[PDB]
């Protein structure tokens, strides 16, 4: 799946991987999904996260009280959470629907929304940003 | 990779 990816889609879930490492976590969660979305930077979904008033820092802090920092450094390379692995999988399906045979940062956001459920929904939802207002940012953004 | 064993070349992990 990762082969439909491109390079800034890429990119996000590395640095998804980066933050879950940091955190000594040992999922990558969606809300490490949504963190790389961010770190990303000049993406669809870094610039509609931008808008919609999401920061690295209210994300993390939002973490942290749900999650907390593990105590041990993880491996290299830590496995996604069924929930993560559900949302990238439709990261794929939505991409298909708009007639694009490869996954932006859009993309991969419009999934998180999607599955709606896991951790990253949660901390946008604390945060202030309804799930149904950030994809019309993200479709906005891409019209 | 998407499950658990070993490395993918970037991101998670894969089984056998």
């Amino acid at each position: 799946m990762f082969e439909r990816f491109t390079d800034r889609a890429r990119r996000v879930v590395v640095l998804a991987q980066e933050e879950a490492k940091m955190l000594n976590h040992n999922y990558i969660g969606t809300e490490h999904i949504l963190l790389g979305l961010i770190h990303e930077g000049e993406g669809v979904a870094a610039k509609s996260l931008e808008s919609l008033g999401i920061s690295l820092e209210g994300v993390r802090s939002q973490v942290e009280e749900i999650i907390g920092q593990g105590q041990q450094a993880p491996s290299g390379h830590i496995p996604f959470t069924p929930r993560a692995k559900k949302v990238l999988e439709l990261s794929l399906r939505e991409a298909l629907q708009l007639g694009h045979n490869y996954i932006g940062t859009e993309h991969i956001l419009l999934g998180l929304i999607r599955e709606g459920e896991g951790v990253a929904a949660q901390v946008l939802v604390k945060l202030g940003a309804e799930l149904t207002r950030v994809r019309q940012q993200v479709i906005q953004l891409l019209s | 990779g998407l499950r658990r064993l070993f490395a993918d070349q970037a991101v998670g992990r894969r089984n056998i």
